[PDB]
């Protein structure tokens, strides 16, 4: 929020070690996955609602701790112009 | 407080005067160390391994006419 | 082979290991439901193996042979590669009809994954997993092959005369015996 | 049947389909665990078929 | 059924079904499987061990 | 012992319980997971003991 | 039988146990499948092809 | 120092003046790095893959009078 202009942006970051499936707690067919590659600790997903250079990606390097994997999504969403609802009638 | 470190979690264990670990002061702490935890790890919390010790003594006395509840 | 990437099975019969046994509170590994089934298959293929032959017909399996000497097999049921598998496939393999000709079924091992059949994507109404990818299947299949030592022979042919009759199941431990 | 909605049993003889081979960093289907059993009870009644006949005392 | 593992986030949990096939005795019933035959209340056809079709068939 | 503490695997012949239906948005309990293959081998046994006695070589 | 897809020991490494079931031969015990039969050091009986105990029941 | 990094594990190449990394230093390193490493990843401290090259230089002189020692 910082190194962009605004700070009203959304941003969160996602721990998908969070959904790991565990035996027990985790719910069948419910959101956790089995665990892997990606699901996995030492990995985050950083969402941004807004345009921003790649290199807020080696900004994010300056910031995170070293030995976690990166990855960045971009949502289209947050920057539609006007209401993003479409309509046909 | 006591942190134990382990690959790839981290469990805290910590306790108020009596040894207890209230489930609301738990709370807190994980509220507080929200900020605190690394990105990618997993934090837990939980209470000291409370170890309660019962002493029955048998005290030998000189003074036989001093004994009493007090 | 399955003990790869993609699914890493880490089943091996020399470690004479017949159970996954599963504890509560931890992170489930696919290896280890891959194992799971692939222990009780091992010990089905091996108790099929201790009485069929991989050429032993159960039932059906009546050949028809026209003029121009083009076979075809009609359904039924046969022992391959530890399993009894039904044919149920519409071959019309032909024989050069001079020499000694073997007819055998050859079992070829495929991969289908969602992306192919999109059936086997979840279809559970409601959930947040619906319509999310899984588990791929292994598809194995049957189909003849002529003078093919690889494949498990069924029937055998002299100057397109048949060599051999069996008129009903053949199983080679139990006829050993009996013989 | 166990096609059904509530179990969504996926198993079917003529797909000549014999193994379920999960994939890492997927949701696990319950169809899936269903089919798994479904196939070796499948076999396992072929191959008692071959050589039994319903009825025949041991 | 219910998950009694101690000290789970499951425990007590439903989970899955269980499938139960109870064999029962039927008289004149075609859709069983015949074990027994009798005529005017005598037995009729005796097996003192193991029966095998398949085999049998062979072995006939 | 399957049926203790660690496990607490629910097979028992004497129930006549033979699959395992598994249901959605439901745990996963590995006791199920272990009656799951501890069906199909008990089945297996008796397959096997229908035909052969202990100590028999092939 | 750690997790092998992170290869290392971790927190979330340990899963599934496995049950070992390993042969032995012995001598005397009545516990044990027999094999083998032997009266002063020589072979009592002997099968040249597979045994099967049912089987060989019903042939008898 | 280079700093070699994967996910879930660290790995530190360190070096001296000289190119080694004794045991001494690798425990001072990481007692060191106690205090700065991120919590619940693993780590690890190396030397470096010290590469030793022999030279030996046939060099011509213009003016011969200067051979010698120095």
């Amino acid at each position: 929020k910082d190194y962009l202009g605004r700070d009203d942006i959304d941003v969160s970051v996602y721990e998908p070690f969070t959904n790991i499936f565990y035996t027990n707690k985790s719910h069948l067919n419910g959101e956790d996955h089995l665990m892997g590659y990606y699901y996995r600790f030492a990995v985050i997903n950083v969402s941004i609602g807004d345009y921003f250079p790649v290199e807020i990606i080696d900004v994010i390097n300056e910031f995170k701790p070293a030995g976690v994997t990166l990855y960045v999504t971009y949502d289209g969403a947050s920057t539609i112009r006007g209401g993003a609802i479409i309509k046909w009638d | 407080v006591y942190v134990y470190e382990e690959t790839g979690h981290i469990t805290v264990f910590a306790h108020d005067r009596n040894g207890n670990l209230s489930d609301t002061l738990k709370e807190d702490i994980i509220d507080a160390l929200q900020d605190y935890r690394p990105s990618g790890i997993m934090l837990d919390v939980t209470g000291v391994e409370k170890e309660e010790v019962n002493v029955s003594a048998t005290v030998t006395i000189s003074n036989k006419s001093r004994i009493g509840d007090t | 082979n399955f003990k790869g990437s993609p699914y890493l099975d880490r089943f091996d019969p020399s470690k004479d290991r017949t159970k996954v046994l599963f504890n509560p509170d931890r992170p489930l590994q696919q290896a280890e439901l891959n194992e799971m089934q692939s222990i009780d298959q091992y010990y089905l293929k091996n108790l099929g193996d201790a009485i069929f032959k991989d050429g032993d017909k159960q039932s059906g399996l009546g050949f028809t042979l026209s003029e121009d000497n083009v076979l075809t097999v009609n359904p039924g049921y046969v022992y391959i590669n530890g399993k009894i598998r039904y044919y149920d496939n519409d071959d019309s393999v032909k024989i050069t009809g001079v020499g000694k000709e073997t007819i055998g079924i050859k079992l070829t091992e495929r991969i289908v994954t969602p992306d192919e059949d999109a059936s086997l994507l979840d279809q559970t109404s409601g959930v947040p997993s619906y319509f999310s990818k899984g588990a791929d299947r292994l598809e194995e299949k049957m189909s003849l092959t002529v003078n093919d030592p690889t494949s498990a022979t069924i029937y055998t042919f002299m100057d397109g005369d048949l060599y051999i009759q069996s008129t009903n199941a053949e199983m080679d431990k139990i006829n050993k015996v009996l013989a």
